[PDB]
This record gives C-alpha cells, structure tokens and sequence, in this order.
C-alpha cells in the first residue's frame, strides 16, 4: 500500500521535531572585541578659530 | 589713551596665545596617540563591512 510522491513533493522543504538541544555556538567563535566608544554630543565652535600659525579665524 | 587700555588688551591677547599653544599641544598628543593606538574616532581605516555574509544553507552541511 505505497504510494509514490508525485511531482515536487519530495523536494519540499520540511519540519523535524527533535529533543536534541539546539546547539548555542556551533561556530566556536571566540568574543567579539569590544567596539568603540563612539561618543556623542552637541557640537561646540572651535576653540580660538583654527589655531593656524597666525590665523585668528 | 591711558596705560590700563594697553595693559588689559595685553593680559587678554597673551591669555588667548597661552591657551592657543596648550590646545596645540594637546591636540598633538592626542593625534600621536590616537594613531598609535586607534580607539578613537580619528584614524578609523575601513574594514571588511559584516552585514555582505550570507547566512543560510549552504548545500554542504560543513559551510
Ligand atoms: C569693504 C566692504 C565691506 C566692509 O566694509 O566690511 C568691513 C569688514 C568688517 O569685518 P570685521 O569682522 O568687523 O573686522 C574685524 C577686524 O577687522 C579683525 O578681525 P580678525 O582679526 O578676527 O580677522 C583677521 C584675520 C582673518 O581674516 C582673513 O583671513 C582675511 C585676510 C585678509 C583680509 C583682506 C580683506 C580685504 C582685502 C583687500 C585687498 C588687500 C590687498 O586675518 C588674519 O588672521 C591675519 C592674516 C594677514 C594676511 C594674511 C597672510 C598673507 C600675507 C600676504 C598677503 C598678500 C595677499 C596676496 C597678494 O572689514 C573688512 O572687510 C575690511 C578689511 C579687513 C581687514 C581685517 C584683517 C586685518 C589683518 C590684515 C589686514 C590687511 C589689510 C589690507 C588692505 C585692505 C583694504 C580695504
């Protein structure tokens, strides 16, 4: 009593239910170094213009 | 005029050279350091962008 798939059934995709764990890190990736501290602010006037040898703005 | 006009225009132009030469000073320390090290926001060279990775089945289990 079998019954043959037909056309586009066995390529479907499927749904497995298993008790086995989902692995948490399969990669064995290390830590990721720390990003930068990308400060933040409202900008101010430069201090005393552009400090160019004797430029005054 | 009277010697307080060119006596206080003096004290205000050399408190503004003074604070000039520290901030020169400062800024070169901390370009110095800044490249030396690159934690800051000066000096970032661009690097490989992470979000071009492709994350899904790869017809080999092994990646
Ligand atoms: C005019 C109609 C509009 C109007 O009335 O606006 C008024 C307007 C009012 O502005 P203000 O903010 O109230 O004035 C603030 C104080 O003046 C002072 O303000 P400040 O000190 O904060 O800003 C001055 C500062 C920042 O200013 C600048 O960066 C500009 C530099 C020169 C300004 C030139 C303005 C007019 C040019 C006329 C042609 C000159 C030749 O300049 C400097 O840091 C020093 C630079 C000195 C020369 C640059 C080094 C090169 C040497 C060889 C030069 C030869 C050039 C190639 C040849 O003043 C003017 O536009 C008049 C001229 C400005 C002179 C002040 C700069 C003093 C130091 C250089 C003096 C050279 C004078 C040359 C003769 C000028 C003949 C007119």
């Amino acid at each position: 009593g079998w019954v043959r798939p037909d056309l586009g059934e066995l390529s479907k995709v499927t749904k497995v239910k298993t008790d086995r764990p989902l692995p948490e890190n399969p990669y064995h990736s290390r830590a990721r170094p720390e990003p930068n501290p990308e400060a933040e602010g409202d900008l101010k006037p430069a201090k005393h213009g552009s400090r160019l040898f004797f430029w005054t703005m | 005029d009277g010697p307080e006009k060119n006596y206080e225009k003096t004290m205000a132009i050399l408190q503004i050279e003074a604070e000039k030469a520290e901030l020169r000073l400062k800024e070169l320390e901390v370009r110095r350091l800044m490249r030396a090290r690159g934690d800051g926001p000066w000096y970032q060279y661009p690097t490989i962008d992470k979000a071009l990775i492709d994350h899904s089945p790869k017809t080999t289990p092994d990646n």
